[PDB]
């Protein structure tokens, strides 16, 4: 149920963010928590270490994908001098 | 209750009976002068709240793989004696590319 | 190995509670909902996951 | 006449309490708000970290405790790199006084049932569980299974090198690329 | 058991915090008094008998002194920084075996959980440093931050070659398994790099860059002043001390010996603590020989230097294992 | 100044270890890991040296028919 | 020569250590029935302890007797927790 | 119930009901931890068919086993009884002794050797049984049978001796 | 679950279930007869009892409000305490096992 | 010596022309079974990529530097002498496999095998692998250098698990020593 | 065609081979009857027909 709340979160705070890039890169970090806790939690309830498994692997490529995004937001700034999303 | 539930009840009471007794028993007369910035007696330009230069930022974004690739490797050192050769091999393959 | 000869005793102990309160519960079914209702097609076993527990615990 | 079933409290090898888990549940959506809807980006990101710290505690309580220090680990050397490009790429102060208006609370409603009806059911018995007569969860002992008991980050070493591998194999390689091109955008030129 | 079970647990946990914290204050006057000998000096000898009670005078002069909230400061952040560094870096004491299991948590993975607390734990001096709105506090968090980005991996690295041969994360296992031979002995290349990011881990010098008072005035800690102040001492030599327990657990043998209970039982900790005591001696020893290295020369260092050379060994020490058939059973025996 | 490895390996390999030593001695120390596995353990069964078996994990089944065991049944319970 | 003032405050380091090992023994040597307390605990040893109880009433208590205490079939302790499957 | 391990236990549920009377009554083992782990090489060097045969069941009827292989069970149950009742008729002295350092030990066999090498020879000689462990190396000298062992505490006495049937002193 | 790898380094619980599922599905389903698989109906939903327990929780609902409705109703002589229910099995505790199971 | 039971494992059946000898064969088999064209293949194949790369030199310049085309070379040396290995190796296997005329495979299959059963000596040999730990390795390397263009793999340990009933080995090699003993008798 | 076969027939030979409670594996006898068979058939199949080419000739 924390998982659906949490889940929540990060996809407002992804669509519904009028503030900056890094707070929607944030707020996919979230939803992949939520997603990750949903399976840890299910792999508890069924003794399977392959949910755990399959959670360290979305750890791993959710830090592989804040990497690649903080560098593809640095490239960005460099040219754009402001990563602050515009609304009228 | 057990040990660690304790444990972190002292260290936090602790770190309020330590704050609390200066929160009350310590003179608290500011003004002005007192409450600036400090640089080192002259007044500048704030500007500690406007984007900054980090010419080490490369480095933090290597740091956040690495730590992925260490973590990735403590199991292994957890389960050696079922992993033996077959699973030392996978192992070896997984830091050859990293 | 010291462990391996001590787990069949043990193991036997533990069968003998499991199965004294299985066949409990499948009395205590037959006497309070009138008969026994299947929560498997199968025959086999199933360590119980959920237990009917009285309303209060020991006074104390 | 006969009693037949008894309830007793556990002296000692008792668990912990399950109101910790309720504590952490609603601390870790608060947190999770206080991530979007706060003014300042540290204080964002501050909430951030708060809200891993949670979900990572509630890890440790239901005993997944090599992921709950795993996630910590991660996401507290994570969040501080976010914190450092927070620092370099935004303007704390204009981004304090870029105020936002609730014209989308009312998408944030409708959105916000939709997908959590639709949700609801897609989840399994399992986790809806705890959402007068409530259910208790009956444990008991084995002895062939507790011969030599692992502890999860074996139980998960027992198998993410051999068994499960190929997974390893294209983790590294998605590692990588990020190595690979996390650097190659943002390199200095020379 | 034989009495309560909160009472067991309120007993052991004094007998942890107290004797440490009565530690942590007298390593404070002992490296005043150390570096004083080594520089021709006395060091503290007139607040208590031999300087004896030098510590508490500090202590308690702070406790009296009055707070400053600066007006540019983000102010929750500014007490939460210095509240988090010292919690967090108090809690490593929590699994400290002073014995066989003789710990406030003989936790299964005690290891893991003392890189998640003091990683948390640095992060309240990035907090705080940021939080103060001043120039030189803001350069020292920077610092911090760039410190952290170097010595975080070389532990983690070298704490997984002791893991390779303990085979278990335990840290009474570890000890446990050092009745063999201690872990300086076949892995003395890694206690030297780990004894190297102890230091750099504890922005002790020569890595004293967050608070460098050569360079910044004391860097992060610049706004900070009375208790807040006090906090950041505290978990800074209380995370000495840990760090000292911390190599003495992985590479000499943790309290390994170099009523009845009770006399087995000191002897365990005075043979941990004699060799804390004496790692303890050599920081405050490194701190009084050696100039201050450039924090660009530190980053360099980590990771040019160390990383590429525990990489190398990450590989060579499993291949040494299977070919001599002594890989660790990773089930629970010691 | 400095040499190149495919031009001259050796003169290369002496002024790795002496301008790049940390990075140089990595390979080294990397590369004798392999070399330990394709070495030791031929000449380790050689020598007598015997890899010890497997310790047991589970209980161990032992294979074919029951053994048709005649005693300690439930007369000899009293 | 040796100044002995300075090595003070390293002899109080020890003495805390010494304190704090002294101290945890005695007090769970104590908890245990004057007896040494158990590390590195697995399944077995927990389920092994709480066969103690059972046969004793004390978790780390020990008998000999090769015949059950009657009504040993029936305190065998089955675990109920409202949450945490 | 469950094999799970609980986290969050505070309750114990118990069931008075016994054993219907079809199924034939075994009084239970009474022996405590540290006593069966000092008898359990002997358990197993006298019941090892019956143990064998106990298991080679369950495995005969997968999902059955707790129902269907109970005689085996009893026979188990009955079997180690026999080898407790003959350790405390022949050895009850060097038993005590030994479970007892067990106990102070953790548990841990290498820590009581003087003990074990003392009752094994009295087992040996009066109940005709002996310690026997699988695949253990032969070029090295038995672990069980070493006089120096590495991870006791105190260190075990030159004077003990450790025990090997079939030769004499 | 599906696995064979559960949390101790043991199999998974829910293991059995699923290989009879799959082996039910290989020996009776073929391209001769489409509808060999409909033999596969009953140990699927076993599989799922296994994973979720929705059955055992529907039943052990049931008997549990019939059991508490029948205890409270019943005639009540006397509470065995906690201590009374901790000394059951004891070495020198008679007289408080016979009070707690009655005999 | 009839082992009673020659298939152990399920494996899988694959549609193909020719007879399976072995779905994992061990390195040394593949290498041990190659033909002579097997080498001249792999051989030409390795020499067309650094080959290829020389013909475009040729045609189209790069207008490299003074030391960039012989660096060129070495890294397209390596990889056509990788490709071309994964060729040679790809081209004996297939015979294993099924999926290719193997003729003098089947035979030599039959003759080596069957020499093993008449010695005792276990049919694929002996392995310090655990029985689990060989059942992990025969199903990740089984059919294995089908997918050789994208992950390459060789099985390096000693199993039993093959996909082949081995009942025709033991079914042979008895005939052979039935053979053997009354030609003895004639003696 | 409604019928699945399983492209990894091998998962009948999963599970972990440690801490396994007796009894709890099911007996798949049966699984490996209907497998062998499948390869006797295939590899029976092939040898009819590359004798028909030699008939051929
Ligand atoms: C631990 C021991 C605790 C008790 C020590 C006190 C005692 O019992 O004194 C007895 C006795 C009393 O002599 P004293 O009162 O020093 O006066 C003697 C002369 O007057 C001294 O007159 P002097 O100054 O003409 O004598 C020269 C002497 C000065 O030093 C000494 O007097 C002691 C000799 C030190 C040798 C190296 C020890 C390390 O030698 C040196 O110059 C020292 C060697 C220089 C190189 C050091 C590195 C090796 O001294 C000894 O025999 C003790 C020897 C040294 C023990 C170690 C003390 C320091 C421990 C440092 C620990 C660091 C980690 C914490
Ligand atoms: C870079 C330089 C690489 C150097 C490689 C290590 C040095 C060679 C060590 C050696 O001499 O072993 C010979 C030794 C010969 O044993 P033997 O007593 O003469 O005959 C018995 C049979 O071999 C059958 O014996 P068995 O059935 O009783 O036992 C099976 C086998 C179990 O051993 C295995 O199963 C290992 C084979 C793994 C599967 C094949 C993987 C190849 C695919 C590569 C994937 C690339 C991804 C892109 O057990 C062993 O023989 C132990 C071998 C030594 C420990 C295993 C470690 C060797 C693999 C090292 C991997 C290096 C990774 C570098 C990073 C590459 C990526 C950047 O075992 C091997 O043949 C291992 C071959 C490894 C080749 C795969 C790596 C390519
Ligand atoms: C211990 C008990 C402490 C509490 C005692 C009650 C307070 C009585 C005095 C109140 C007035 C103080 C005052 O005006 O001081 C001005 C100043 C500050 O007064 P202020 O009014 O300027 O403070 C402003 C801040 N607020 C608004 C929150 C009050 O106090 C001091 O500088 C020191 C105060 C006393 C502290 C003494 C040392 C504390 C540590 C004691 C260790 C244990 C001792 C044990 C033995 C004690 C003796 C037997
Ligand atoms: C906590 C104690 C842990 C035990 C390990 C350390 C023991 C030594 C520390 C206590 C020092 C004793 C006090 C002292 O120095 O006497 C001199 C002091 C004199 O004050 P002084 O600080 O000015 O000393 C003067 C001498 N010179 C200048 C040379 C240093 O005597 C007293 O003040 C009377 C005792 C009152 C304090 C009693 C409580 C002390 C703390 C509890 C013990
Ligand atoms: O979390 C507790 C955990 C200890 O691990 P374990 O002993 O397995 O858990 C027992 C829980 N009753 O401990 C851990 O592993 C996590 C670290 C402790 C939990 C956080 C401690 C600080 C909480 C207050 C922070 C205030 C700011």
């Amino acid at each position: 149920n924390i998982t659906l709340i949490l889940f929540l979160i990060g996809i407002l705070g992804f669509v519904l963010n009028r503030k900056n890039i890094i707070l929607m890169l944030i707020s996919i970090e979230i939803m992949l928590l939520s997603i990750t806790f949903l399976i840890l939690l299910s792999s508890l309830n069924m003794d399977d270490i392959i949910g755990q498994t399959y959670a360290i692997y979305i750890i791993v490529v959710a830090g592989a994908e804040s990497a690649i995004g903080l560098g593809i937001l640095v490239a960005f700034y460099r040219l754009r001098g402001s990563i602050a999303i515009e609304y009228k | 209750m057990s040990a660690m539930s304790i444990y972190i009840i002292f260290v936090s009471i602790i770190a309020i009976l330590f704050l609390a007794i200066d929160l009350i028993f310590a003179p608290h007369n500011p003004y002005k002068e007192k409450l600036s910035a400090f640089e080192c007696g002259f007044h500048s330009f704030s500007q500690s709240r406007s984007p900054f230069n980090i010419s080490f930022f490369i480095y933090g974004l290597v740091f956040l793989l690495l730590d992925l690739e260490i973590l990735l490797l403590y199991p292994f050192a957890v389960s050696e004696y079922v992993n033996s050769a077959y699973g030392l091999a996978a192992a070896l393959i997984f830091i050859g590319i990293i | 190995w010291a462990r391996i000869h001590l787990i069949p005793l043990l193991q036997a102990e533990e069968d003998r509670d499991h199965v004294r309160r299985y066949l409990a519960d499948q009395a205590r079914e037959k006497g309070l909902l009138g008969e026994n209702i299947k929560v498997y097609n199968s025959d086999r076993y199933v360590r119980p996951t959920f237990a009917v527990t009285p309303s209060k615990p020991a006074q104390e | 006449s006969q009693i037949s079933l008894l309830l007793l409290k556990e002296i000692y090898t008792n668990g912990s309490t399950h109101i910790m888990l309720d504590i952490l549940s609603v601390l870790a959506v608060i947190s999770g708000i206080c991530v979007i809807i706060s003014k300042n980006p540290i204080v964002s990101v501050l909430h951030l970290i708060g809200l891993f710290a949670y979900v990572s505690f509630y890890l440790i309580l239901i005993g997944l405790n090599f992921v709950g220090l795993s996630y910590l680990i991660v996401y507290i050397g994570a969040v501080s790199i976010l914190f450092l490009f927070i620092l370099m790429l935004i303007n704390i102060r204009t981004s304090e006084l870029q105020s936002n208006t609730s014209n989308s609370i009312p998408l944030t409603i409708l959105v916000g049932i939709i997908i959590s009806s639709f949700l609801f059911k897609m989840l399994p018995y399992g986790v809806i569980i705890s959402n007068k007569n409530d259910l208790f969860f009956i444990t008991s002992k084995i002895w062939d299974g507790a011969l030599a008991e692992n502890n999860h980050i074996s139980s998960i070493g027992n198998i993410m090198y051999t068994n499960y591998n190929v997974w390893l194999i294209l983790a590294s390689f998605i590692l990588l690329l990020a190595m690979v091109g996390a650097i190659v955008i943002t390199i200095k030129p020379r | 058991m034989s009495y309560s079970q909160t009472i067991n647990s309120l007993v052991e946990v004094v007998l942890v915090l107290v004797p440490s914290l009565v530690g942590i204050a007298y390593v404070t006057v002992g490296e005043r008094k150390t570096m004083g000998s080594m520089q021709r000096r006395l060091g503290p000898n007139a607040v208590g008998i031999y300087g004896l009670l030098q510590a508490f005078a500090d202590a308690l002069k702070l406790l009296l002194k009055e707070y400053v909230g600066p007006t540019q400061a983000n102010l929750v952040l500014f007490f939460l920084g210095p509240v988090i560094t010292l919690i967090f870096s108090l809690l490593g004491y929590a699994v400290i075996p002073y014995g066989p299991g003789l710990a406030v948590n003989d936790l299964s993975t005690g290891i893991l959980y003392m890189l998640a607390v003091s990683s948390l734990a640095t992060y309240g001096i990035l907090l705080a440093g940021w939080s103060a709105n001043s120039k030189y506090a803001f350069l020292g968090s920077l610092r911090s931050t760039a410190q952290l980005i170097s010595y975080e991996l070389v532990l983690s690295s070298s704490i997984l070659l002791v893991i390779m041969l303990s085979g278990s994360l335990s840290l009474t296992v570890i000890v446990e398994s050092q009745r063999a031979i201690w872990y300086i002995l076949p892995l003395l290349p890694v206690f030297i790099i780990f004894f190297i990011g102890s230091v750099a881990e504890t922005n002790r010098a020569p890595f004293d860059l967050a608070e460098a008072e050569s360079e910044l005035v004391s860097g992060f800690m610049t706004e900070h002043a009375a208790v807040i102040f006090v906090f950041f001492f505290l978990a800074e030599y209380g995370s000495i001390v840990l760090m000292c327990i911390l190599t003495s657990i992985l590479f000499l043998g943790g309290y390994l010996l170099i009523n009845a209970p009770t006399v087995e039982g000191s002897f365990y900790g005075l043979s941990l603590g004699v060799k804390t005591s004496i790692l303890i001696f050599v920081f405050i020893w490194t701190r009084a020989s050696f100039p201050r290295i450039r924090f660009d020369q530190l980053m360099s260092f980590c990771w040019t230097v160390l990383l590429p050379i525990l990489f190398a060994l990450i590989v060579l020490v499993p291949c040494i294992l299977y070919s001599f058939n002594i890989f660790p059973v990773n089930i629970s025996l010691l | 100044t400095t040499p190149r490895f495919w031009s001259t390996p050796l003169k290369y390999c002496r002024w790795a270890a002496r301008e790049r030593p940390a990075l140089f001695f990595s390979v080294v120390i990397g590369a004798l890991g392999p070399v330990t596995l394709a070495t030791v353990p031929p000449l380790r069964r050689l020598i007598g040296d015997v890899d010890a078996a497997p310790i047991p994990l589970t209980y161990p089944i032992p294979p074919g028919p029951r053994k048709q065991l005649k005693g300690y049944d439930d007369d000899t319970e009293d | 020569p040796v100044p002995f003032e300075t090595l003070i405050p390293y002899g109080i380091i020890i003495a805390m250590f010494g304190v704090t090992g002294a101290g945890m023994a005695k007090v769970r040597h104590m908890f245990n029935g004057d007896k040494r307390h158990r590390w590195s605990v697995d399944q077995w040893d927990k389920q092994q302890m709480e066969r103690d109880r059972r046969l004793t009433g004390h978790l780390r208590g020990q008998t000999d007797n090769p015949i059950a205490p009657p009504g040993f079939e029936f305190n065998n302790p089955w675990k109920v927790x409202x949450x945490x499957x | 119930m469950a094999t799970r391990k609980p986290a969050f236990n505070q309750h114990v549920l118990l069931d008075t009901t016994p054993l219907p009377d079809s199924i034939p009554k075994v009084k239970e083992i009474g022996a405590s931890s540290a006593p069966l782990l000092s008898a359990s090489f002997f358990i197993g060097a006298r019941c090892k068919d019956y143990n064998d045969d106990y298991m080679q069941c369950k495995n005969e009827n997968p999902g059955r086993g707790e129902f269907e292989c109970l005689k085996e069970g009893r026979r188990v149950t009955r079997c180690a009884r026999s080898v407790l009742k003959d350790i405390n008729t022949h050895c009850l002295e060097q038993f005590r002794a030994h479970w007892q350092c067990l106990d102070n030990n953790n548990q841990q066999l290498w820590q009581c050797r003087p003990a074990e090498w003392k009752l094994n020879k009295c087992v040996y000689e009066n109940l005709k049984l002996e310690k026997v462990i699988p695949d253990q190396p032969k070029n090295s000298t038995p672990v069980h049978l070493r006089q120096r062992q590495i991870f006791a505490h105190h260190a075990i006495p030159p004077w003990e001796r450790p025990f090997i049937p079939g030769q004499p002193e | 679950m599906a696995s064979g790898y559960g949390l101790n380094g043991g199999p998974s619980r829910c293991f059995p279930f699923w290989q009879e599922l799959l082996a039910c599905y290989v020996t009776n389903s073929s391209e001769d007869n489409p509808d060999g698989k409909n033999k596969c109906i009953p140990v699927m939903e076993d599989y799922y009892e296994c994973l979720h327990h929705r059955k055992e929780a529907a039943r052990v609902r049931a008997l549990q409000a019939a059991y508490r409705e029948a205890e409270a109703k019943k005639l009540q002589e006397n509470p065995p305490t906690a201590g009374q229910i901790r000394n059951l099995g004891l070495l020198n505790k008679e007289e408080d096992t016979k009070k707690v199971h009655c005999a | 010596n009839t082992p009673t039971q020659t298939y152990q494992f399920p494996s899988k059946t694959v549609k193909t022309d020719y007879p399976l000898i072995d779905n994992d064969p061990h390195f040394t088999r593949v290498i041990r079974y190659a033909r002579p064209s097997d080498y001249a293949h792999g051989l030409a194949a390795a020499a067309a990529g650094p080959a290829a790369l020389w013909l475009m030199e040729r045609i189209s310049p790069s207008q490299v530097g003074r030391g960039g085309f012989a660096k060129a070379m070495r890294l397209a040396g390596f990889i056509g002498l990788a490709g071309g290995f994964l060729y040679f190796y790809q081209r004996s296997i297939l015979r294993f496999y099924g999926m290719s005329e193997n003729a003098r495979e089947v035979e030599m299959d039959m003759r080596e095998m069957t020499d093993r059963v008449k010695a005792g000596l276990p049919l694929y040999g002996e392995s310090r692998l655990s029985p689990a730990m060989q059942g992990v390795a025969a199903r990740q390397s089984r059919y294995s250098a089908l997918f050789f263009g994208v992950m390459p793999w060789f099985n390096f340990v000693n199993h039993n698990q093959h996909g082949v009933d081995t009942a025709k080995y033991y079914q042979q090699a008895e005939r052979e020593l039935e053979a053997e003993r009354l030609a003895r008798e004639q003696a | 065609s409604r019928h699945i076969e399983l492209k990894y027939p091998e998962v009948f030979s999963h599970g972990s081979p440690f801490n396994v409670p007796a009894g709890f594996y099911p007996n798949l006898d049966h699984v490996i009857e209907h497998y062998r068979k499948q390869h006797l058939e295939e590899e029976e199949r092939k040898a009819k027909k590359l004798a028909a080419a030699a008939a051929a000739a």
